[PDB]
C-alpha cells in the first residue's frame, strides 16, 4: 500500500488515438461557501510532489488580481493516502504562514529524508522580476516536516539565510520554479540568472531566422531581455545545495545549455523511472513546449523534444503557435508530467485558446499528436497557471494537477485540483 | 459517501464553556486525521485544532493556543472540542474536516455548527 514516485514495471497505459473520453476527472479541492463575497484573489500556485508527500503555497490579495496587496501566504506541507472508494487526495499535516506576507517571492519546494525544504527569495523593493534593479539578492530557505511530533521546537519548523553564493558571472540568483529534484545527499532548485546585457557573449547571427521573412535578425538578442532597452537579460538554470556539509550555505547556480536558449521563465525538473525530466515554460518567441530529459546536471545538457502540437498562448504580438524571433514577453506556465519512457509519453493541463487564456484542457500528448484529451470546465472558464504532477496508487499511474479556475458562485479564481486517472485500456 | 454531522449550539454567555462534537461516518475512523475549522462572516478559513491518527500529535493556533484541546474517540467515531474562555472575536461558524487548514477538503461541508459570544 501507499503512494510511490514512478519506478518498476506499472500497468500498460493506452497508446492509440481515440475520442472516447476514457478521463474521468475528480475535483480534490471542495471548498465552503464564500457567502459574503469580497474582492479576494489567490495567484502564486505552487505544488511539489515526491515519495508521497506534498507541498503548497499561494498569495491571496485583496482587490485587483494583479496589482493588489498581500495578507496571507499559506505555505504547508502534508502526505498523500487513499480517501477510501480507492481514490487519492492531498492530507495537510502541516501549515506555516509568514509574518509580513509582502515579503516572500517566487518559492521553489524540494523533497528530502523526512522533510521538505522550500527556497524562497526575499525582497524589499515588491516583485523581483519587476524591479530586479534595485534587488538586494537575500535568499531565505525553509524547512517543514512532513510528521511533526510534539514539542520539538527545532523539527517542525526551520528557517536559515543562505550567506555564501558561488555566483559565476552574474549578479543576483533566484529560485524560480514549483519544484526539483534529489540525488541521495544534493537538492536542486530551478532558477534563473541575472545577467548584465553589456557583458553577454552572443553572437547575432544563430536565429533561427530559416524561414520568418517578417522579423528582424536582432530579435534573438533583444527577445533574451524583459524589455528591448532593459538593463538584465535572463537565463535559466538551476541551484545546487548540497546539504551533506551544513558548514556554510552554499548556492551554485548551474546555468542551462545555449541549445534553443530562450528568455528566463519558470522551470520545474522532476524525476521519471530513474531519469530526471526537465521543462522550461516559454514565455519568448518561440511558443512551442519545451520539453527534456537531462542526461547531464553539473553541466547542464538537456535533450530537447521537437513537440510541434503543444504551445501555450498569448497576446496578439507572439500568438500561439508562432517559430519566429518576436520581441515580446508573455505566456502561461503549462508544464507536464513523464508517464511513460519507453514509448515516450508525457501528460499535462494545457490551455486551448489561440489569443486567449480560457478552456483548461487536461491532454496526453506523445511527440507529435494528442492520444485522449478531456476538459475540465466549459469553453469560456478563465486560467492562468497550470501544475501537474503523477504518481502511482499501488499498481497505476495517477495525476493530480493544480489548475486555477474561475468558479462560477465564487468569482475569484481559486486554484482547485483535480485527480485524473490514466485508463488500461483504449477505445 | 461521507457523511459529517457536526453539533453544539451558541449564545453563550463570554467568557463560558462550550463543547463542539461532530460524529461521521464512511471513512474508516481509526487511522485518519481531524481537524476543526472556523470562518466568520467577513473573513476566510482558519485552522482551529489538529489531531493525528494515534492522538499523537496535536497542533493549534496562535490566539487559541491555550484556550481548548482536541481529542479523540476512536472507538465510538466522534470529535469532540471542549472550548474554555472564549471571547467575542470567536464567533464563527466551526467546521469538520481531514485537513489541517490548507484549502483542501475531501468532503462537502455537511451543515456546519454556529457559536454566538456576545452579551
Ligand atoms: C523599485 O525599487 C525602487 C527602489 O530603488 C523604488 O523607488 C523608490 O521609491 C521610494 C518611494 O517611497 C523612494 O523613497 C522616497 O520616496 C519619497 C516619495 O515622497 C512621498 O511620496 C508620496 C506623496 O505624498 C507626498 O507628496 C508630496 C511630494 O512632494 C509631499 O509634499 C506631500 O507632503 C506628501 O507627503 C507619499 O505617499 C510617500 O509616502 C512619500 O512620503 C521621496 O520624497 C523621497 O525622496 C528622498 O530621497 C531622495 C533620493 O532618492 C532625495 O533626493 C530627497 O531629497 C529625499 O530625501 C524618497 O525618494 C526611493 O527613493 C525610490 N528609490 C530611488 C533609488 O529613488 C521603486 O518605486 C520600485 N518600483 C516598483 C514598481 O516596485
Ligand atoms: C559572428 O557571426 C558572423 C556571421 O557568421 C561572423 O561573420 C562571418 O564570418 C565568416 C567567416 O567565418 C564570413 O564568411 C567568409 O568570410 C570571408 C572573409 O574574407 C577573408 O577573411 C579571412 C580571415 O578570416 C582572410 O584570411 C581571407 O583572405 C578571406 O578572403 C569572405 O571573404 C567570404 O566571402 C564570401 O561570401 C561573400 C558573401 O558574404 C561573397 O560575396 C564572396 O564572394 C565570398 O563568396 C565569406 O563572407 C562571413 O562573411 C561573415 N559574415 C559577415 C556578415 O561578414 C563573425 O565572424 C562572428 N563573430 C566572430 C567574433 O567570429
Ligand atoms: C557534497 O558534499 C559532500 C561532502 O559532505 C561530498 O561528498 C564527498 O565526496 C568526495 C568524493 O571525492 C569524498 O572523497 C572521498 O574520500 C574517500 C576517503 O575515504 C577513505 O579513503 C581511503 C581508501 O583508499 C582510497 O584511495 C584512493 C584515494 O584517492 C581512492 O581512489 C580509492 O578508491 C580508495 O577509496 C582510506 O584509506 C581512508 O582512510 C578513507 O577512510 C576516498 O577513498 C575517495 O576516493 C574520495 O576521495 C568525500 O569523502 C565525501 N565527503 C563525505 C562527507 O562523504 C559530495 O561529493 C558533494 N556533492 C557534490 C559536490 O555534488
Ligand atoms: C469508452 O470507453 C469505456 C471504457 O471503460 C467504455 O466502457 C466500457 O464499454 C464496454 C462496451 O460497451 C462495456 O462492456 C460491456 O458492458 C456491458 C455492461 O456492463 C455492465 O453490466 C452491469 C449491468 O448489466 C453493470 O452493473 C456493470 O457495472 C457493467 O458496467 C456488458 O453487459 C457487456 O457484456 C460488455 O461487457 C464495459 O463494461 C464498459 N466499461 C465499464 C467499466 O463498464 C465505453 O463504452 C466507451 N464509449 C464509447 C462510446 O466507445
Ligand atoms: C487560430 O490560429 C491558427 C494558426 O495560427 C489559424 O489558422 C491560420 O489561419 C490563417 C488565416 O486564414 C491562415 O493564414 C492564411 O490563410 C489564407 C487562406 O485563404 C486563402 O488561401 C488560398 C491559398 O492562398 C487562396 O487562394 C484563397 O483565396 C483563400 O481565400 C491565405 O492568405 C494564406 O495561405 C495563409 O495560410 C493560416 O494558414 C492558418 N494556419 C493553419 C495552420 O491553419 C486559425 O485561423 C486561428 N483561429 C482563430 C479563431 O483565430
Amino acid at each position: 500500500e501507499g503512494v510511490s514516485n514512478l519506478v518498476g514495471l506499472p500497468n500498460n497505459i493506452c497508446l492509440q488515438k481515440t475520442s472516447n473520453q476514457i478521463l474521468k476527472p475528480k475535483l480534490i479541492s471542495y471548498t465552503l461557501p464564500v457567502v459574503g463575497q469580497s474582492g479576494t484573489c489567490i495567484t502564486d500556485p505552487l505544488l511539489a510532489m515526491d515519495e508521497g508527500y506534498f507541498a503548497y503555497s499561494h498569495l491571496e490579495k485583496i482587490g485587483s488580481c494583479s496589482r493588489g496587496v498581500s495578507k496571507q501566504r499559506i505555505i504547508g506541507v502534508g502526505e498523500v493516502l487513499d480517501r477510501g472508494d480507492e481514490v487519492p487526495s492531498l492530507f495537510m499535516t502541516n501549515v506555516w504562514t509568514p509574518s509580513n506576507p509582502n515579503t516572500v517571492y517566487h518559492c521553489s519546494a524540494v523533497y528530502n529524508n523526512e522533510f521538505y525544504y522550500v527556497l524562497c527569495a526575499v525582497s524589499v523593493v515588491g516583485d523581483p522580476i519587476l524591479n530586479s534593479t534595485y534587488w538586494s539578492g537575500s535568499l531565505m530557505m525553509t524547512r517543514l516536516a512532513v510528521k511533526p511530533k510534539n514539542n520539538g521546537e527545532s523539527y517542525n519548523q526551520h528557517q536559515f539565510a543562505l550567506r555564501n553564493i558561488e555566483k559565476g558571472k552574474y549578479d543576483k540568483v533566484m529560485p524560480y520554479g514549483p519544484s526539483g529534484i534529489k540525488q541521495g545527499d544534493t537538492l536542486y532548485f530551478p532558477a534563473v540568472g541575472f545577467l548584465v546585457r553589456t557583458e553577454f557573449t552572443y553572437n547575432d547571427s544563430n536565429c533561427p531566422i530559416a524561414e520568418c521573412q517578417y522579423s528582424k535578425p536582432e530579435n534573438c538578442r533583444l527577445s533574451m531581455g524583459i524589455r528591448p532597452n532593459s538593463h538584465y537579460i535572463l537565463r535559466s538554470g538551476l541551484l545546487k545545495y548540497n546539504l551533506s556539509d551544513e558548514e556554510n550555505s552554499k548556492i551554485v547556480f548551474i546555468e542551462i545549455s545555449d541549445q534553443r536558449l530562450s528568455i528566463g521563465s519558470p522551470s520545474k525538473i522532476y524525476d521519471s523511472l530513474g531519469q530526471p525530466v526537465f521543462y522550461q515554460a516559454s514565455f519568448s518567441w518561440d511558443t512551442m513546449i519545451k520539453f527534456g530529459d537531462v542526461q547531464t546536471v553539473n553541466p547542464l545538457v538537456v535533450n530537447w523534444r521537437d513537440n510541434t502540437v503543444i504551445s501555450r498562448p498569448g497576446q496578439s504580438q507572439c500568438p500561439r503557435f508562432n517559430k519566429c524571433p518576436e520581441v515580446c514577453w508573455e505566456g502561461v506556465y503549462n508544464d507536464a508530467f513523464l508517464i511513460d519512457r519507453i514509448n515516450w509519453i508525457s501528460a499535462g493541463v494545457f490551455l486551448d485558446s489561440n489569443q486567449t487564456a480560457e478552456n483548461p484542457v487536461f491532454t496526453v500528448f506523445k511527440d507529435n499528436e494528442v492520444l485522449y484529451r478531456a476538459q475540465l470546465a466549459s469553453e469560456d472558464t478563465n486560467a492562468q497557471k497550470t501544475i501537474t504532477n503523477c504518481f502511482l496508487l499501488k499498481n497505476k499511474i495517477w495525476c493530480i494537477s493544480l489548475v486555477e479556475i474561475y468558479d462560477t458562485g465564487d468569482n475569484v479564481i481559486r486554484p482547485k485540483l483535480f485527480a485524473v486517472k490514466i485508463p488500461e485500456q483504449c477505445t | 459517501e461521507v457523511q459529517l454531522v457536526e453539533s453544539g449550539g451558541g449564545l453563550v454567555q463570554p467568557g463560558g464553556s462550550l463543547r463542539l462534537s461532530c460524529a461521521a461516518s464512511g471513512f474508516t475512523f481509526s487511522s485518519y486525521a481531524m481537524s476543526w475549522v472556523r470562518q466568520a462572516p467577513g473573513k476566510g478559513l482558519e485552522w482551529v485544532s489538529y489531531i493525528s491518527s494515534s492522538s499523537s500529535y496535536t497542533n493549534y493556533a496562535d490566539s487559541v493556543k491555550g484556550r481548548f484541546t482536541i481529542s479523540r474517540d476512536n472507538s465510538k467515531n466522534t470529535l469532540y472540542l471542549q472550548m474554555n474562555s472564549l471571547r467575542a472575536e470567536d464567533t464563527a461558524s466551526y467546521y469538520c474536516a481531514r485537513g489541517l487548514a490548507g484549502v483542501w477538503g475531501i468532503d462537502v461541508w455537511g451543515q456546519g455548527t454556529l457559536v454566538t459570544v456576545s452579551s
